[PDB]
């Protein structure tokens, strides 16, 4: 059927310029192309149909361009809020295909991570289980190394990561690491660490524990 | 104006029915037919194919032709779906959309969606921990704090902290899957003139399994 081709998939500009999405189709699609939009965790909304019309209320720094093949969708004055997937669609003959989509982050300025650990839940103990949870919060760029080390090993077994996706409103990320274990391993240890490896620093941004008052 | 609220999100082992429904409002139905979308997981979005509200033929896409059934109760404006002898590779999430055109070639208005979990695993009831920190002065003055809640399926979890009366600074993570079960959690980072003094709350129902736990956050250090 028309193939919707979108190439890159990730794409990054900073509040204020442009960035330009390309999208092409497999063969002369006569100028039906429509762009959705898909805000993280909502539904598509309909941006620009006839690969330049604007539906009610898109704003006009969205404006879609394009021809035979090939067809690119451009935002000005990115906004923080702009974050989104990035679909185009083919409408010129059915089955209508839609492109894979583009991200859209938004090229912020370094920050360097809160890193906070936590130690076993008592009721969690009480469960027979052990978990040391690590937040690594409002850090930017997206790529920090998170490892665990118990009693000064590289603890590597055990760890569920969860990262958010890019703040819609100040453009960080924020992820959690979690070390569970058996009751038994942790009270068999005792220095348990979250050790952080980001852009912002040389030196491995350290959190470790062992309770102790406050 | 246009609302089109999707069925509930549901879980159903390999084999099995479902029928998940879109109810329209702020149209006259008649007029403007529904589109069926199938957002996969990773995949991204695909036209399962298109409705006529008006003489009730449906049009499948050639993927979809077989296991898929659109319906419609026309009379209170819900359009179904209904997929049958549910395989495990069906899930993801489903979107009814208003289709502008005949065949629905543009679709303004769409669902929220109705997420479908083909599973035989079973529905597991959560466990909520209070994370308190052994302090650490995480940033200026500043307490972040947190909820654990693990062994949970399926998901969605509602966690807010304090009746979402908190809403700046959590940070609620994307919930992973280990085998067979869930593991979530939330950061929330108040002032230290905000707890221990004022009281903390995380509040977690699982509406699956009948959940609904309110985790303070003593001070435990």
């Amino acid at each position: 059927d028309i193939v919707m081709t979108q190439s890159p998939k990730f794409m990054s500009t900073s509040v204020g310029d442009r960035v330009t999405i390309t999208c092409k189709a497999s063969q002369d699609v006569s100028t039906a192309v429509v762009w959705y939009q898909q805000k993280p965790g909502q539904s598509p909304k309909l941006l620009i149909y006839w690969a330049s019309t604007r539906h009610i209320g898109v704003p006009d720094r969205f404006a879609g361009s394009g021809s035979g093949t090939d067809y690119t969708l451009t935002i000005s004055s990115v906004q923080a809020e702009d974050l989104a997937l990035y679909y185009c669609q083919q409408h010129y003959s059915p089955p209508w295909t839609f492109g894979g989509g583009t991200k859209l982050e938004i090229k912020r300025a370094d920050a360097a991570p809160t890193v906070s650990i936590f130690p076993p839940s008592s009721e969690q103990l009480t469960s027979g289980g052990a978990s040391v949870v690590c937040f690594l919060n409002n850090f930017y760029p997206k790529d920090i190394n998170v490892k665990w080390k118990i009693d000064g090993s590289e603890r590597q077994n055990g760890v569920l990561n969860s990262w958010t996706d890019q703040d819609s409103k100040d453009s960080t990320y924020s992820m959690s690491s979690t070390l569970t274990l058996t009751k038994d391993e942790y009270e068999r240890h005792n220095s348990y660490t979250c050790e952080a490896t980001h852009k912002t620093s040389t030196s491995p941004i350290v959190k470790s524990f062992n309770r102790n008052e406050c | 104006q246009i609302q089109l609220v999707q069925s509930g999100p549901e879980l159903k082992k390999p084999g099995e029915t479902v029928k998940i429904s879109c109810k329209a409002s702020g149209y006259t139905f008649t007029n403007y037919g529904m589109n069926w979308v199938k957002q996969a997981p990773g995949k991204g979005l695909k036209w399962m194919g298109w409705i006529n509200t008006n003489t009730g033929e449906p049009t499948y896409g050639e993927e979809f032709k077989g296991r898929f059934a659109f319906s419609l109760e026309t009379s209170a404006s819900t359009a179904n779906l209904q997929i049958n002898n549910l395989k495990n590779e069906d899930t993801a999430t489903f979107f009814c959309a208003r289709g502008e055109d005949n065949f629905g070639s543009l679709s303004d208005y769409w669902g929220q969606g109705t997420t479908v979990t083909v599973s035989s695993a079973k529905t597991t009831a959560p466990s909520v921990y209070p994370l308190a920190p052994v302090c650490g002065d995480t940033t200026g003055s500043s307490v972040t704090l947190g909820c654990l809640v693990k062994g949970y399926f399926p998901e969605p979890v509602t966690l807010t902290w304090n009746s979402g009366s908190l809403s700046s600074g959590v940070h609620t993570f994307p919930a992973v899957l280990q085998s067979d079960l869930y593991t979530l959690s939330s950061s929330v980072t108040v002032t230290s003139s905000t707890w221990p003094s004022q009281s903390i709350t995380c509040n977690v129902a699982h509406p699956a399994s009948s959940t609904k736990v309110d985790k303070k956050i003593e001070p435990r250090g």
